RNA sequence: CGCAGAUAUCAGGAGGAACACCGGUGGCGAAGGCGGGUCUCUGGGCAGUAACUGACGCUGAGGAGCGAAAGCGUGGGGAGCGAACAGGAUUAGAUACCCUGGUAGUCCACGCCGUAAACGGUGGGUACUAGGUGUGGGUUUCCUUCCUUGGGAUCCGUGCCGUAGCUAACGCAUUAAGUACCCCGCCUGGGGAGUACGGCCGCAAGGCUAAAACUCAAAGGAAUUGACGGGGGCCCGCACAAGCGGCGGAGC
């Protein structure tokens, strides 16, 4: 089966890049990462990883039958935008941005720092 | 490369007794302990035989090879054994602060 | 200000506390 | 150059052929003064490969620098505690003058007797695609490709 | 016809400039209560959040007036706060 | 940690600490300290009127009470963080930083101890002593719209700059470290030592009170020049980078 419109979930951090596919629901379809893509440890938090990974990951999808995405961004990403541009390049048609970060109402106790 | 540091025991015009070689060599192993890097160590044993001198009778000159990086501590004291200790002090300062600056 | 000072007060202060670490069980189990 | 860089000096035209490239690579070739030396070898062997393909060898000449001529290669820098190979892109004059250097230096190890022969087989073999000139030059492009991920430096 | 400042010529002006205002006493204003949400809605962004008094000229007193009025609001639902 | 179906993603529920944007040289509290919201109970301060008593004031040894955090006890609860502790990695070796995990503890109730750089390193009370400048609160008059950092004057609190004055200097300066009175505590060379002995308190940890022998000829505060820096900013040299040939390998 198929689905033609849903929805994309882009998590960037400082140290991995991730995408995921997913109906408005949240039924994914697919999804990929750097480490399926090939790199290893600490050459993953840059922008070509997200090029590759996103890539991957929306041909994956036109595979499954999708030609629109909804598009939701998480986390300090070096490569976010770096990935909605190897979606545009993989053909599909970005639906909605969001900026949701999740910041918490000072909230839950955070660790120490670092030297 | 541990009997690979180059010793090198010397004394221009001292009365040199052989023990004193025994002490270079211990004081130069001691070193050999915490630098597995090193090749020579040209090392002397200087006397300025002045009358009414200024405190300061024997002199003593270091250097030594690293990869790259060569060491140098100068030293002086009225007898041998403030002479090599003090020389091996500055050393161990320098070799201390070039395996701390070495990563 | 210095520091110089308040670090051989600290000094001090630290030898005489791990000595009573040390004879916390003999003041104790001696001197009733 | 802390204040600036200096003018690069100007190339004469070959007496024979039309082209500043083969005056560059007599220059490339030479080796203790040997200029004429140079230039005797360089003329025997073009003309080998005259008769080698029945044509000018300045054309099969450009050819193999098509082949083995980069534009991209690899700049280093030590950064936090690994040092660290980037791609960085090559203006055409070191690109020629770096691919001749690879040409010299990988025909000098052959077995033709002669370096006349030598220079002229591998020159042949860049042209057709074999020469281990054109064999780094593809382990460069390979480097290049492992080492994509460290562009955005832009340096 | 006459500047912003250097006002030699009206009386000491019942108006409101760039440094100095005091937007509620000024205008836009029925009373402060958390029932009246459209006017609320004007001293936050589209991401809920609020201003500070260097951007809007309040006092104090209306500044943690309106601020904890908007804090029931969000509480009683009757304002778009910011989250999922 | 997963490959026994993780991470991600979504629907829901359980759950316990902290409560972003308001919020900062800003407000309150004697001090410690104090913010998710609503209700209850209660305290303090400010201004104005200045109707009332008519010097009742200020301080305060001793003493009582409050008092950050970590700790202790009985009980409850325990998501995240995390002493200790285990492992990984760096390391000459790392009982340490870094990573993974993780107990006591952090949290609540009732009691304890009662200390800190508990700092404005400035005890409290009071009068006079050039000013300017922002700012929080409350009064009030004029250009008066009288819907205004309106403006001016005034009172209280709070910060910056700056006279005289003062201080070893730094710098303080109408909120004084200035000018003067009242009361208290405290210091009298450094170390030994806020240590021991003795005592009081405390469940315990421990705190308060507190010496001597002996020893040194100094311990120190502020500031200047210099040198240094794996502090910063501006620059140069075959200093590296690019490029060529050498050395170390062998013989003389």
């Amino acid at each position: 089966k198929n689905v033609p419109h849903g929805a994309a979930h882009i998590k960037s951090t400082f140290n991995n890049t991730i995408v995921s596919i997913t109906d408005p629901q949240g039924n994914v379809i697919a999804w990929a990462s750097s480490g399926h893509v090939g790199f290893k440890g600490s050459r993953k938090s840059t922008p070509f990883a997200a090029q590759l990974a996103a890539e991957n990951a929306a041909r994956k999808a036109q595979e499954h039958g999708v030609k629109k995405v909804d598009v939701f961004v998480k986390g300090p990403g070096s490569g976010r935008e770096t990935a909605i541009r190897s979606l545009q390049a993989a053909g599909l048609e970005v639906g909605t941005i969001s900026d949701v970060t999740p910041q918490p109402h000072n909230g839950c106790r955070p660790p120490k720092r670092r030297r | 490369e541990r009997p690979h540091a180059e010793v090198v025991v010397k004394g221009r015009n001292v009365e040199v007794p052989d023990h004193f070689r025994t002490y270079v060599s211990e004081k130069l192993s001691r070193l050999e302990r915490f630098d597995k890097t090193i090749y020579l160590f040209d090392v002397e044993l200087d006397h300025e035989r002045n009358r009414r001198q200024r405190k300061n009778c024997q002199h003593v000159e270091i250097t030594a090879r690293g990869r790259g990086p060569v060491v140098r501590g100068e030293a002086c004291a009225d007898s041998f054994y403030t002479a090599f200790e003090s020389a091996v002090q500055k050393l161990e300062g320098r070799l201390r602060r070039a395996k701390d600056r070495r990563k | 200000g210095s520091v110089i000072k308040k670090r051989r007060k600290r000094m001090s202060k630290k030898k005489h506390r791990k000595l009573l670490r040390r004879t916390r069980v003999q003041r104790r189990k001696l001197g009733k | 150059p802390r204040k600036g860089p200096a003018p690069k000096r100007p190339l004469v035209n070959d007496p024979v052929y039309g082209s500043q490239l083969v005056t560059q690579l007599v220059n490339k070739v030479l080796l203790e003064g040997k200029k004429s030396l140079a230039e005797r070898i360089v003329y025997g062997a073009l003309e080998q490969a005259r008769e080698k393909t029945g044509t000018d060898p300045v054309v099969t000449l450009k050819r193999a620098l098509d082949n083995v001529k980069p534009a991209l290669e690899v700049r280093s820098r030590r950064v936090g505690g690994a040092t660290y190979q980037v791609p960085v892109e090559v203006r055409p004059d070191r690109s020629t003058t770096l691919a001749l250097r690879w040409l010299v230096n990988f025909s000098r190890q052959r077995r033709e007797k002669t370096m006349v022969e030598r220079l002229a087989n591998e020159i042949l073999d860049a042209s057709n695609g074999l020469g281990a000139s054109v064999k780094r030059r593809e382990d460069t492009h390979k480097m290049a490709e492992a080492n994509r991920a460290f562009a955005h430096y832009r340096w | 016809m006459m500047a912003v400042k250097k006002s030699r010529k009206r009386t000491a002006a019942t108006e409101l400039k760039k440094p100095r205002r005091n937007q509620l006493e000024a205008l836009g204003v029925t009373t402060i209560d958390y029932k009246d949400v459209a006017v609320l809605r004007t001293f936050l962004s589209e991401r809920g959040k609020i201003r500070s008094r260097h951007v809007t000229g309040l006092t104090p007193q209306q500044q943690r007036q309106v601020a904890t009025a908007i804090k029931n609001a969000r509480e009683m639902a009757l304002l778009p706060m910011a989250g999922p």
